[PDB]
Formats: C-alpha cells, structure tokens, sequence
RNA sequence: CCUGAAAAUGGAUGGCGCUCAAGCGUGUUACCUAUACUCUACCGUCAGGGUUGAUAUGAUGCCCUGACGAGUAGGCAGGCG
RNA sequence: AUAUGUAAGAAGUCCUUGUUACUUAAUUGAACGUGGACAUUUGAAUGAAGAGCUUUUAGUGGGCCAUUUUUGGUAAGCAG
RNA sequence: AUACUGCCAGCUGGGACUGAGGACUGCGACGUAAGUCAAGGAUGCUGGCAUAAUGGUUAUAUGCCGCCCGUCUUGAAACAC
C-alpha cells in the first residue's frame, strides 16, 4: 500500500517511566515531569531523563569529583547536583562548604559534605529551591570505566581485554599473543 | 585453479599508452604534494615501486603522509556493508593532483570577491549556484529563414 | 482578569484586520494571473503579426502522480520517487522544474504521469486535498491560521498565498511545497482513459509527460 | 472534527478566501476583454498551408 | 550431491537494510603511519608552542 | 485517435557560434499536441543531426481542411516495414478532409498488411481533384459518371430481444 | 486462408458455441470489478503533545493529534488457563 | 551507454609567522598554533518519515524463478 | 456563427452511503451592527409495533467460493511420510 521509508511501529529507543518500582523515585519522576512539562527550563527535562536511567547508567559520582568540578573558576557556589549515588573518597582532604543534591547518599559522603559545612540535599527539596535549576552544576560519574566495558568490542588488534577467569602465565599469553608463538594478535 | 595475484586480470589496466611509452617526464618528480592534498591514483606501468593495487586504479584520496620518494594516501574503501579506512604508499609516478576541488576553490574565491563588492554596495550578489533553468520565452523571426518543410523519405535499397 | 470581552474584540479587530490583508493580497495575485495569460496570448499575437513566431517559456512546475504501485520496483526508481514523496499509488507532488528536476521525472517516467499544471488544478488540489506537514503530522489546512503560523515566516499567510507560491513558482516554492502534504487522489473518476496504463502517453498509455492533460487526468482524480 | 470542503460549502470557501466574496460578485470566471484586430503576416498563414 | 557454488544474490540488499552509511570523520586524524623524523619534530615543537603560549597568557 | 494535422516547426538550439539555426518544418497527423511534437522529433532526428536535447520546438498549429464538406481524391504515398522488410507503396481514398483519409489509410495498412502504427511511414498526402489521375480501381469505380447504386438486404437492428413478425430485407 | 502437417483411453480457444463472428489487424467510447486508491466509522500499534481542581477519583489517570497494520524461521511484549 | 572514485565550505577561505632536536644556503619551508578580516543567502537540487552510537542474542549458512548480460552443451522443466 | 479546447470563487435538477462528536470557547457569512446562519460531525415532523416484529443461536435450502492436516522440502492436495 505504502513504500515504507522507515521501519513501522518504531518504539522511542529511549526510557520514560524508570523500569525501577520504588515509590519514591515515581514520586520524584512525578514531580520532575510536571516541572520538564510546565516550566521550559532545560535542566528539569535533563533531570527528568537521568531520573529514567538505569543503575549502570548512573555512575557512583565521588566526593573527589564534586569537589574538581567546584574547582571551575566561578563554580564555587553552584549546586552541584548529582542524580545517583554520591559516594566517599579518602584520596582527598580537604572538601568546600558546598551544597549538594543528589538521589543517594553514603554514609561517608554525607558525613563530609556536613563535616565540611555544605549540605546533602534531596532532588525533591532541590525542586523546592531551584525549580528552574538555577545556578547548578550537574555531575555525572565515569560510565566507560566499568570492568563489563572493557570486553567491548574485543576484537583482532582492538585491545581490549580478553573474557576470562584466570589470569596469568599460560592463561591466553601464547600463539596469537606473541611473535614467538605464531603470530600477534 | 582460479588464480587471485596482486595483479591479476591488469593487462590493460596497467599497459603504458598508445606512443607513450618509455621514461616518465621531469614535471611528475617536481610536483610537491602536502599533507591534505586531493590525488587521483593512476599507476605507471613502467615504474613497478610502490605500485598501486589495481581497486585503487582511478581512486581519489588525501594525502597523510609525505615520504623522500612517496606519499601516503587515505582512501575509504567499501567493505560489506560499510567503509574502511585504507592508508596506501604510492610513488609520486603513480600519484596526481585533483581538480576536483580546484574548481571548488576557484568557486570560493569568486564568492569572496562578490561578498566583499556587496559589502561595498549591496547589489543581490547570488552567490548560490542554480541548476540550468528551463528556457525563458523567446522570439525568432523567418526574415531569410523561412521555415523549410521537411518529409519522411521513401525507403531504397542503397546497396 | 475578567478577560470577557474586551481581549476577545482585540482578537476579532486583529483578525479583521488580517482578512483585509489577505483580501488585497488575493485581488493583486488574480490581477497578476490575468496579466500574465493576457501578455501570453498580445506576445504570440504580435510576433504573429511581425512574421516571427513566439516560444512558449518553458513550464516552470509540474505535478506528478505515482500511477504504479509499490512492488517490483527498482533501486534506484524506488528512490527516486521517495525522495519525490510519491511513496504510494496515485501521490502527487508538485515540482519544479530543474536540469536535476528534469532528470528526476526521466528516472522514474515508466512509474509517474506527470505535467505542466494550471492555477486551476492548483487550486483545486490545495482547496480540496490540501494536508499540511506541522511537527510530522497531516493535518488538514482547512484554515489561513495554520498556513500563516507554518510559513509566515516567508510572507506565505493564506491558502490563496501558498497556492499562488506554488503556480508562479517563488523563492519559497521549496518551503511551500514541502509544507505541503503529498496528494492523496483517488483513481480519476472517468477512468484513465486508455485500456493499459503502463506505456508511455505517447504510446497510447498513461505513464509520462502528458504536458497540459495532466490537468484533465488529475482533475479526475481529485 | 469533520473536513468541509471548498468549491462546496460557501462558508468554508468565504472563511479561506475573502476575495471568493468579489470574485463570484463581480463574475470574474466570465470576463470579457478589449478588442484590438492585430492583423497577422501573410508569411505566416502561407507557411501554416503550405502544402 | 553437487550444490551452489557461488552468488551475490542478495548481498547488496542485505548491505543496504542498516548498510553503507559514509564513514565517520573526524577532526584530528590519527597520526598513525606518519614519517617518525617528523613526529619527532612535532612532539618537540608542540612541547615549544605549549610552553610559549603559557607564558604568553599565563 | 481522431487524427488532427500539425505543422511543427522546431530549430536546433541556437549557438553563438551561429544563431537562429535553419527552422525546419514539418506536417505531423498525430492523436494531440504530445504525440505531434514526438514525431516530429523522430522524423527530424531521422533527418538532420539534432534531437530534442540538442534542439527546440517554436511552432505548433494544428490545420484545418480547407473544406471539410467536400468529396476530393487523397493519394497517399506511405512506407511501411513488414515482417521481412521495407517497403513503399501508394493508395488512395475518397474522403472529405486529410485527418480522415489518413485515419483511414491507418486501418487500411492494419487490415491489408497487420501494419501497425510504429512502422508506417505517410510520405506525402496529395489532394488530386481531377480524374485519369485517380490510378485505383477501387477508387475508379466510384468516381463513375452519375452513379447510382442500392443497398440490397437491409438488416434492421432490433431493440428488443424477441420479434413477433418475420423480418424483411427490403430497402 | 490452404498444402507441407503422422501416435497411440475419448477431449478440449476453459466449455457451449461462433462465420459482414462471438475470428484476425486497427481506431472510438460505454460498461464490469481486487483485501489496490479516495472519503467515513471502529480496533490495535507507534509517535507527538496537553493536563496540579481544596473539590469524588488512585497522573503508566483523563484527554487532543497524526501516521501506520502482509508474514515462515525467529525475537520480544501483553494476557488466558 | 550503463555502472564507478572525489568535491560542492565554518573542521571554510586569506594575512606580519609564535614553536621545533624536522627541513632549508638562508626566520627557506613543513606541521601545529595565538591573533586578525569575513551569516542573517554558510555557498547546487530533492528528501530527511529524528541523527549518531553501543551491548547482547535468535534463526539461517540445501535455495529456487522471471527480464536483461552471459558460459558449457544439439538441447533440456539441464548445469553454471 | 458554430465546432474543438481551457476556465467560471456559473446556474438548475435525480440518486446512493455515512450522522463520528456531545454545555460553551474557534474561523467566518448574513441589511456590518441588536440577532440569525448551511460557520470546530443530524436535526425536525410523523407512523406502526412494543412482540419473537428486529435481532442472536441453531438446522436446512440456495448463489458463489472452499483439496488433508502435521512434516521435511526450491516446491505437497499429492501416486512423499
């Protein structure tokens, strides 16, 4: 009937409505939907999207990383705002007084960020204060650093870590890995 | 059996020319080439260094790399169903400028040289091409050309 | 905050004001049509009288059907009328015409039935199966108001404007048109006049250059 | 809802085109034109019979 | 039991359902195969044009 | 269809090096205008060195009978191609306008040689009003002095299926 | 058109039958009808959207809009036992 | 003829060259750069029904037919 | 003059299918104007029945159509299993 340019039926190919039961996390959707719907500012419907994601997809954000981004000449006093797991880092000693939202937080990211006098802020009181999300810094954890990412893409001359249990002499190391035995890869 | 050699089934592809044969003049060795410069690829059969393979016969790439006696030819050859980078080492011989986009460069500076008189006096430049336009009304007299009638001829044998 | 009536007569003031516009604007496009055909026939009238002969202008748009349905198509005529947007039997498209325009209709020739439309098949087509395109969606034109909210930006603020775009073909003609949904026609209503559609119109069959009978076969179908 | 056509529906027709209003009053469809009898060359009826 | 020996039957269509979209290019090719003499070079002076332009907005 | 006349008068596409080319013209019977200018570009592309792409097309005027009411003697010089091979061959009609005398020279090639549209040729049509011109017997044979002839067995085509007489054959 | 023109159960322009044809060649119209095309309703799928009233309605609710729908092997989804 | 590579711009065009262990007889070039002149027409057409990018896994890995090109064969509802 | 063609936001009739939506909102027309309208989807008048009358189910008859499923297979109703 049609000469069809594209495949039909075609879903979205992204999420809405997070796979996740938590009544909570739909209350927040709930609430980040009417603000993405009703208040044209890009950072609800950026909030709303990283609301939708999946765990793997929300990297850990570490304390480290909320204080390098706070480092950015006249970040200082941003919010920095985190939709994940803000997590502790010892690598560091000293933390800003900054004030942080985020949808989880440890013990020892919470008992810094409040040692060092800034706040660990919900994403609903963050809607509260911000809900155009003025003056904010989102921060996203590092997705490609995950073990499960490294197999990617395995291939001849790719390198990129073989799947395998054991590690070490005569486990993968020979003809096909050597000059000496056979070929390189 | 079946026989797939670096050359195989280049026995025109490769011959020299028609009374062209013989040493290859000076001005191929004194072109210079840089690093992002367009070439066609066509082998010389007399020079047997640095030989093109016969699928980059007629080929245009970009220059990367620029060696004593060669350069290095970027070309994206279809494998499957996708494209793949190929870095090719020609000899100049077998190397040769493109005017491909030598005339889009002609283009550019004629565009600039309107752009910069519009600048002055703002005259509906136009500086975009347009395909060929179909033909406007026109007017042709018969004064010395009356029109001469043609008819279908009677069919003969001619042999 | 009442909000009852006097921002409702602002509304009606400005869209009076619009109307009248729209007025003189269609007055001066039927006065340029008139013009343009009255120049057409004093110029080959003249040159008739002064001995030469007068040479139509070459026909600047066309319109196309699909008259062939979509199996056992080739790739490259298969393109080439999806990027025409005459993806289904009986699609029409209005199109101007190129060296590339022309080269397009020659591709597909054993496929279409097209021609050299006039302001009145024009018309008819936009009054009647006039669909426009707004956020990838078909809907009926219906009214100058979504005409206007869709290309006010080229000066295009009524049906009549669109049309007129589309007949004396304007530097917006390519905005225009593809505002303009692909025609869904029905098969015409007389038949199509020949006992086999797919040979050529020259051959006794439909597909081709019909030049000006593409406004009798498409006034059929619409 | 519901699509109403022009070239029926008058006020559909009106509703698109204010001047559809001065163009069925003045009869514009039917419009006569001035006569002027620019006599053609006998070249060109001689060449139309040649035979 | 002879059967087929060979066809591109149907390959070219194959290719074409998700097929032979151009590659993708980028800004600052690889510099891989490049005359090591002149990657030299352009380590060193790289390292020189860094260093001058720190000083010159420091 | 009902064949019309066209005179078609087309040029080459004028050049610098030489404008306002020879402007040749011809007389085409064809269905409509479309069909009129297709061949004249098939005879002129047989004849000269241009084509449509190479050439234009600056006239064309469908022509009349001079007198569409009166009887006149048409002999139609054609070439037409068989199964095996060319050949020219030469008729005539009574008819009362060109366009007619070809259409029916067109079913007359059809019937007598299964000649189809493509593969004939009309050389020339020329309206010969005196007789001893008239070559044809069949042709001839009704340009007889006072001639007068019947209509033996009239079949009466009847509008409903059954009769209720036995019919008649007079005229 | 005829001769050339011979294979085995009885026998197939599909059959009856047809001869200024209901045959052959070619023109002109009228007419018939596909799950195709146009318009409409309804179903589902997809897509784009709207929607924070203290109220009596559980916001994967209530709506607006458009486009789509063949299917083995196979994949996934929503459901019934 | 048909098919086929490339280009039709902002990652673009032009300028005293800042760096270099490369290169040059040589602040000659080469490459990479700072800075400087350039949009509402950012440089043909048509379309774009979103573009790009991963991960993972099913079935399949006996094919056959038609037009056109074509090989073996007298040919084949033959083989390629 | 007529023919042929093109156009009319020309006029006047005969038929058929459909009536989705469900307070209003919009765009328009009408002596511009209080208001009316054929303008974001059928209303008005009337009649008979109110029951197996319509309809559902079922059996038959009639018109047209309909090969035996599963399987392997390029191909199955197969004189393949």
């Amino acid at each position: 009937g049609i000469d069809h340019t594209s495949k039909q039926h075609k879903r979205s190919g992204h999420r809405t409505a997070p796979k996740s039961d938590n009544v909570y996390l739909k209350l927040l959707v709930k609430l980040y939907t009417f603000l993405a719907r009703r208040t044209d500012a890009p950072f609800n419907k950026v909030v709303l999207k990283a609301l939708f994601l999946s765990k793997i997809n929300r990297p850990p954000v570490s304390v480290s990383r909320i204080a390098r981004a706070l480092k950015q000449e006249g970040a200082a006093n941003k919010t920095v705002v985190v939709v994940g797991t803000v997590t502790d880092d010892a690598r560091i000693f000293e933390f800003p007084k900054t004030t942080v939202a985020a949808l989880r937080f440890t013990a020892g990211a919470r008992a810094k960020i409040v040692k060092a006098g800034g706040e660990c802020i919900t994403l609903d009181q963050l809607a509260v204060r911000a809900p155009k999300g003025q003056n904010t810094l989102i921060l996203r954890g590092p997705r490609n650093s995950r073990e499960a990412v490294r197999h990617f893409g395995m291939g001849p001359h790719k390198g990129k870590a073989p799947r395998i249990l054991s590690t070490g002499r005569k486990f993968e190391r020979a003809r096909g890995r050597r000059r000496s035995k056979g070929f390189k890869v | 059996g079946k026989s797939h050699g670096y050359r195989s089934r280049t026995r025109y592809m490769f011959q020299r020319d028609f009374r062209k044969h013989g040493a290859v003049h000076l001005s191929t060795y004194l072109k210079v080439y840089k690093v992002g410069d367009i070439v066609d690829i066509k082998a010389n059969g007399s020079i047997q260094k640095g030989m093109p393979h016969k699928f980059y016969q007629g080929k245009t790439g970009v220059v990367y790399n620029v060696t004593k006696s060669s350069v290095g030819v970027i070309i994206n050859k279809m494998v499957g169903n996708r494209y793949l980078e190929k870095r090719l080492n020609l000899r100049v011989e077998h190397i040769k400028h493109s005017k491909c986009r030598q005339e889009f460069l002609e283009r550019v500076k004629a565009n600039a040289a309107k752009r910069a008189e519009a600048k002055a006096q703002g005259v509906a430049v136009q500086l975009k091409r347009q395909p060929a336009q179909p033909r406007e009304s026109r007017i042709v007299s018969t004064e010395g050309n009356v029109p001469q009638t043609l008819a279908p001829v009677p069919y003969e044998t001619f042999i | 905050a009442e909000q009852v009536a006097a921002e409702r007569a602002a509304r009606k003031a400005a869209n009076k004001e619009k109307r009248a516009i729209i007025l003189e604007r269609n007055a001066a496009y039927q006065k340029e049509y008139e013009t343009a055909e009255r120049n057409i026939i004093q110029a080959k009238r003249d040159a008739k009288a002064a001995g030469s002969y007068y040479v139509e202008a070459q026909h600047k748009l066309v319109f196309v059907v699909r008259i062939k349905g979509i199996n056992k198509i080739p790739p490259k005529p298969r393109k080439v009328l999806q990027l025409l947007r005459l993806t289904r039997i009986n699609s029409g498209t209005f199109v101007k015409v190129t060296k590339a325009t022309l080269e397009l209709l020659k591709l597909i020739e054993p496929y279409v039935a097209y021609g050299y439309p006039s302001y009145s098949t024009i018309r008819q087509l936009v009054y009647k199966r006039g669909f426009g395109k707004i956020n990838k969606q078909r809907v009926p034109l219906s009214d100058n108001a979504i005409i206007e909210a869709n290309l006010g930006k080229y000066g295009i603020l009524s049906i009549d404007d669109l049309i007129h775009e589309i007949i004396t073909v304007g530097p917006h003609f390519k905005q225009a048109n593809n505002f303009l949904w692909p025609f869904k026609l029905s098969n015409p209503s007389g038949g199509w006049g020949v006992p086999r559609k797919f040979k050529h119109f020259i051959q006794g069959g439909s597909f081709g250059n019909r030049e000006e009978f593409i406004n009798k076969l498409v006034k059929s179908m619409n | 809802v519901l699509k109403k056509n022009p070239l029926k529906n008058k006020q559909v027709l009106l509703r698109l085109n204010p001047y559809a209003k001065v163009f069925a009053a003045e009869k514009l469809g039917s419009k006569k034109a001035e006569k002027t009898g620019t006599k053609p060359a006998a070249v060109f009826t001689e060449t139309l019979k040649h035979d | 039991a002879k059967s087929k020996n060979h066809t591109a039957h149907n390959q070219t269509r194959k290719a074409h359902r998700n097929g032979i979209k151009k590659p993708k290019t980028y800004k600052y090719p690889s510099l891989k195969g490049v005359d090591p003499k002149f990657r030299r070079n352009h380590k060193h002076a790289l390292h020189g044009t860094a260093k001058a332009l720190a000083a010159a907005k420091k | 269809a009902h064949f019309k006349e066209y005179q078609v008068i087309g040029r080459r596409l004028p050049t610098e090096s030489v404008p306002e080319p020879k402007l040749f013209r011809m007389r085409i019977f064809a269905s409509n205008e479309v069909i009129a200018k297709s061949r004249y570009w098939y005879f002129l592309q047989k004849l000269h060195k241009v084509k449509k792409a190479s050439g234009e097309i600056v006239s064309i005027n469908q022509i009349n009978e001079a007198h569409p009411t009166k009887v006149k003697n048409f002999g139609v010089w054609v070439r037409y191609d068989s199964r095996s091979g060319t050949h020219n061959m030469y008729k005539e009609i009574r008819d009362v306008s060109r366009v007619a005398a070809v259409e029916t020279l067109y079913q007359d090639m059809a019937a007598r040689h299964r000649a189809r549209f493509r593969s004939i040729h009309i050389l020339k049509v020329a309206e010969i009003e005196k007789t001893a011109d008239v070559k044809r017997q069949y042709v001839k044979q009704f340009l007889t002095k006072d001639l007068k002839f019947p209509l033996p067995h009239r079949v009466q085509k009847s509008t409903k299926t059954f009769s209720y007489k036995r019919p008649s054959t007079f005229y």
